[PDB]
């Protein structure tokens, strides 16, 4: 439905602009190496990136960080504002130390994406939109991950789980939570984009170097 | 010759500083970037 | 014989993507193995009109959605140089619902996107190359990483790049959740460190593009398979697929069919052969399946009476009133519910707007509306043909093309399957009166 | 719909239906009425000016 | 010499290159409906408002971006131009509050005026409208952002003519909004300007609100002589 995050910001004891914020010594080797990789003179398309870079160290962007980006990039701060209120993987609010996001989308649902929602739902005792009272989980929908043919699929800090039934998101919450990391990947066998028995091709070894090379090269 | 493996295995031991750090690494062997001839549009 | 008339039935000794499935060593040496930078430094010595030609005969079509021809589109950038550096992009963005084979590519086979890279480059006499990838992809970007490192160790890329005497860069950059930033314009545009907004065309990337030097935008399966092109040359990549419609083609299969995947398969296979065979077919037999998607949330969907005759190529397609977008099938069976399935497309584009331009930042939101209502009944027939004029008005009055995948789907359900947003109206009207 | 002597009404609450948006005074064709406007203390666009000339009237 | 010759609506008309279909069509004193053109700031695009029919083109143009070429035919009056303004304008009211008469735009809107002559007389709108938050840019220009129609022209005009960096847009789609993020003061010696150029009640001025209205004031061309500017 709607959105719900606002776009505005409110000044809040948490996050104001005196909230302590400063890139690590190796974060700012770092950031040089992105700011080489652009022109001269065009430095600040690494706002993107460095943007990025706050929100992985600190886990979220307080107003500070925004700030800070934009001093180091001398890019006016309205401008990096106008780049974390755009793009959605920007968190502008402290979440969980695992970040769970569920496809819903169109060939996500039709195999049974609910299923997985109300399983993880009824595991963390949690809505779609809100964080455990432990501060380890939260739980969205997001849309099309681009992982459709292993739908029902599910997204963690940077790790697909795929092939999902309610079991397997449970077993990979309670693998989070008792201080372990859990495989990515297929939860059904099949541990790729294939089909799900018999390999109906790429069965033979694949052709060597300059097998098909047309004359004259 | 095998086509039972999917060795692809590099990612799960994959960091959050992974693809920075690789950039940095890749930050050596780069061609000189261009200029424009300023420091910015507002200079 | 020429003209084949029974496409769809192509061995594994001419597929370009061998390992997509990952089963074989994904990094360099495995690569070098398969038949990857394989005599890349007499295709650069070639030139770039040579690589333009090879491309041209081929007939390439666009890969990522729209068809335009490759070889006239990369020789947009045959200009000699004016001062501005010259750069080529690879949209590795994938953000069409349905869509899953630039990660394919990315994550299992990156030296093929890094040499099409440096030959595209080469073609167009670019400076270095951006790769776009979306933000999710943080492990299939980090492989993407690491293949450029084993290349640059090699040299077969950076300074001269080969013994070929052409320096040539290649360059990741991440996205962040945004599926407008797969527009070129947008992805330029999101590149220089500004909102994913598209731009107004003209001017188009070849005169002024990233940093407002000429650009080539092009797709991660259109760049990948142009090395392989140039080797085995256009001639054999033609001899593939309907006139119009040349080579291989990769095709993403999910939704009601017993075995989701991915293939590549001749181009204009017909759609019944590529779903029953790769796919395992309809759960609950062909006759079980209600309809198909076959491009794409941006495309139309066709009933059971279409899908049983049409060919997978772009004109085949057309003709049937969709259009093969980026040949991703998502199939939906007897089972489901139809309204349910473009409404909830309908709420992905709402979503995924922009906002900048008037007729999507309002219609699409107006159209979720009365699609959620649409849903449930609530409305009025006379509401359905006035949904159909607000599609109209806003196809083809938009900046940017995600109005019209917005409003296409919208069309084709109105237009196939009208009868039962009526009775849903006439059931709501009759339990609530 | 008998038109008679003009009355200036109010919301059940109390508060004043008017808000000076003086569509009256431009529609008005014996131009008898005359309106002044300001922000009220609490913020509300208000009349502090609204008469009709009687004599002006053609009802 | 360079000019090239175009025609409006079969008129003949000698224009230099690179110009504009709008303002080749003010050459032969037609204007076309505009909400985000502003002829001093950069060329935006987004409204849409624009969209005219090139003869034996399918597909509309927007006027005030697209540069005319030669020989073309420009069609204002077709009945895709009348159509597309329609539906732009649609789209447009859409979400619009009904807010003119208590908005101080309310004989001065171009908005409503265009409203009135290009766009339908009607609303087949059945659902509910979306409300935006007030924001404060200080004590000169009053803001009422629901009536924004996301023009961007205090955007331009405020990073191109003025040189400040504070107004911007966050978000995206339907929810897009157009402010600074954070309590600022849009304070400039040029603020003021916002106003004018701002073509609905979203901007207005604070120091003027309720008190009159356009119909009803006398326009006396003087010259200002707070500086020595003139
Ligand atoms: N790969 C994915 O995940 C997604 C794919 N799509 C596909 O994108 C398609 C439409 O996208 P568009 O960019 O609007 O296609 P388009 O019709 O605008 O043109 C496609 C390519 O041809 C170039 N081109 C076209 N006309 C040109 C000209 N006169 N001069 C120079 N260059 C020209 C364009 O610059 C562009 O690179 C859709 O059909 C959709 O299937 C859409 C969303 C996601
Ligand atoms: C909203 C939208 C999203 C798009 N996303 C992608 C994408 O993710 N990947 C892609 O290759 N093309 C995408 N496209 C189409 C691009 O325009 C296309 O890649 C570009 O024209 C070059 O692609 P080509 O190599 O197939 O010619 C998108 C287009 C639109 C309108
Ligand atoms: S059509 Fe939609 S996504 Fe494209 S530019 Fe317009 S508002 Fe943005
Ligand atoms: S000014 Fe006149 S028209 Fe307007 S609200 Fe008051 S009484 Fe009604
Ligand atoms: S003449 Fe009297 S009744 Fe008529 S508009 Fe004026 S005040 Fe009203
Ligand atoms: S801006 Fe114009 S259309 Fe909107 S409420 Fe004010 S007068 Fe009416
Ligand atoms: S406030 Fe006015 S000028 Fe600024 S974007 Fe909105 S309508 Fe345009
Ligand atoms: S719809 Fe779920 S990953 Fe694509
Ligand atoms: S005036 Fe041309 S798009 Fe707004
Ligand atoms: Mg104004």
């Amino acid at each position: 439905g709607a959105g719900g995050a606002l776009f505005v910001h409110r000044d809040t004891p948490e996050n104001n602009p005196d909230t302590p914020f400063d890139f690590t010594p190796e974060n700012y080797k770092r950031i040089e190496a992105i700011v080489k990789n652009y022109p001269e003179g065009h430095k600040a398309a690494a706002v993107l990136p460095v943007l990025d870079l706050a929100q992985r160290q600190n886990g979220w962007l307080p107003i500070s960080a925004m700030n800070k980006v934009a001093e180091i990039l001398q890019v006016p701060p309205m401008r990096v504002y106008e780049v974390a209120t755009f793009y959605t993987m920007y968190n502008r609010k402290p979440v969980g130390k695992y970040h769970i996001q569920v496809c819903t989308t169109t060939p996500c649902m039709l195999r049974n994406s609910d299923s997985i929602l109300e399983a993880i739902q009824k595991k963390l005792g949690i809505k779609v939109g809100e964080t455990t009272p432990d501060k380890l989980f939260t739980l969205i929908e997001v849309e099309c991950l681009g992982a459709c043919v292993n739908a029902p699929m599910v997204q963690i800090n940077d790790n697909y789980y795929e092939d999902l039934t309610p079991k397997d998101i449970e077993e990979i919450i309670d693998e989070l939570k008792a201080g372990k990391i859990p495989k990515p990947g297929p939860r059904s066998g099949r541990f790729s984009c294939e089909p799900a028995g018999g390999l109906t091709s790429l069965t033979e070894p694949p052709k060597g170097p300059g097998f098909g090379v047309q004359a004259g090269l | 010759f095998d086509n039972s493996t999917y060795r692809n295995l590099q990612h799960h031991e994959y960091s959050t500083y992974t693809f920075l750090d690789l950039n940095v690494e890749l930050s050596k062997f780069r061609m000189p970037q261009p200029s424009s001839g300023r420091q910015s549009p507002r200079h | 014989a020429p003209k084949k008339t029974s496409f769809g039935s192509l061995k594994d000794e001419d597929r370009i993507f061998t390992n997509l499935y990952g089963r074989h060593d994904w990094r360099l040496k495995g690569a070098q193995s398969r038949g990857d930078w394989y005599k890349t430094k007499e295709i650069l010595l070639k030139g770039p009109d040579w690589i333009l030609g090879e491309v041209k005969t081929s007939g390439l079509r666009g890969r990522g959605g729209a068809g335009f021809p490759t070889g006239l589109k990369w020789s947009f950038m045959n200009k000699p140089s004016d001062g501005r550096p010259k750069y080529l992009v690879v949209n590795a963005d994938e953000g069409e619902p349905g869509t899953c084979k630039d990660r394919e590519i990315i994550r299992h086979d990156p030296h093929k996107l890094v040499e099409g890279c440096l030959v595209g480059g080469r073609a167009m006499g670019a400076r270095a190359a951006y790769i776009y990838i979306r933000g999710e992809f943080y492990n299939e970007a980090s492989n993407l990483q690491v293949a450029i490192r084993e290349a640059y160790e090699a040299g077969l890329i950076g300074k001269n790049a080969c013994g070929s005497g052409y320096d040539f860069d290649v360059f990741v950059v991440r996205g962040a959740g945004a599926y407008i930033c797969g527009e070129e314009t947008a992805l330029i545009e999101s590149i220089e460190g500004k909102q994913g907004k598209p731009r107004l065309k003209p001017p188009f990337p070849a005169d002024v593009g990233v940093f407002g030097c000429p650009t080539t935008v092009a797709n991660v399966e259109t760049v990948a398979v142009s090395p392989t092109i140039c080797r085995r040359g256009g001639a054999w990549f033609a001899s593939f697929g309907r006139e119009r419609n040349s080579g291989t083609k990769l095709f993403n299969i999910s939704g009601h069919v017993n075995h989701p995947c991915t293939v590549e398969e001749e181009m204009s296979v017909p759609l019944k052969e590529l779903i029953e065979k790769h796919a395992g077919g309809v759960i609950g037999g062909w006759d079980n399946l209600l309809a198909v998607i076959p491009g794409g949330s941006s495309t139309p969907l066709i009933p059971k009476s279409v899908c049983e005759t049409v060919l997978m190529d772009f004109d085949a397609l057309v003709q049937a009133q969709t259009g093969l977008g980026t040949a991703a099938v998502i199939v939906m069976d007897r089972s489901t519910d139809i309204v349910k399935a473009i409404a909830r497309l309908i709420e992905f584009y709402k979503h995924e707007s922009c906002g900048q331009c008037t007729p999507c930042r309002e219609g699409v939101d107006w159209m979720n509306k009365v699609m959620a209502r649409f849903v449930k009944g609530d409305a009025r027939p006379a509401e359905i043909d006035s949904l159909w004029e607000i599609s109209k008005q806003i196809e083809g009055h938009t900046i940017c093309a995600l109005g019209d995948g917005a409003a296409w789907p919208v069309q084709g359900l109105i237009r196939h399957f009208r009868p039962e947003l009526e009775e849903r109206m006439q059931q709501f009207a009759l339990q609530h009166q | 719909r008998f038109r008679g002597e003009h009355a200036l009404r109010r919301y059940p609450s109390g508060e004043e239906r008017c808000i000076a948006c003086k569509l009256c005074e431009a529609v008005c064709p014996a131009q008898a009425i005359t309106i002044e406007a300001e922000p009220r203390a609490d913020g509300s666009r208000r009349t502090t000016r609204y008469d009709i000339d009687m004599t002006k009237c053609i009802y | 010499s360079n000019l090239i010759e175009v025609f409006v609506d079969g008129q003949s008309v000698m224009v230099e290159p690179g110009t504009t279909v709008l303002q080749a069509c003010e050459k032969v004193g037609m204007q076309i409906p505009r909400f985000c053109y502003h002829e001093r700031l950069s060329v935006a695009g987004n409204c849409r408002m624009c969209l005219v029919e090139i003869e034996k083109a399918p597909k509309v143009v927007a006027a005030c971006a697209m540069p005319v070429m030669k020989g073309w035919n420009i069609l204002t009056n077709s009945e895709k131009s009348k159509k597309a303004r329609e539906g732009v304008m649609e789209f447009l009211l859409a979400n619009h509050p009904l807010d003119c008469p208590i908005c101080d735009q309310g004989g001065e809107c171009d908005l409503q005026d265009q409203s009135m002559m290009f766009g339908s007389d009607r609303s087949r709108f059945l659902e509910g409208k979306r409300a935006v938050e007030d924001k404060n840019i200080g004590p000169l220009v009053k803001t009422i952002m629901t009536r924004c129609i996301q023009c961007t022209r205090c955007i331009r005009f405020a990073s191109e003519i003025a040189g400040v960096d504070d107004l911007g847009t966050t978000g995206r789609g339907n929810d897009m909004q157009v402010g600074t993020y954070i309590e600022k003061m849009f304070m400039s010696e040029l603020s003021g300007n916002i106003i004018d150029i701002c073509p609905v009640g979203a901007l207005t001025s604070k120091p003027y609100a309720f008190t009159a209205r356009p119909w009803e004031t006398r326009k006396t061309e003087s010259i200002d002589v707070m500086d020595a500017v003139g």
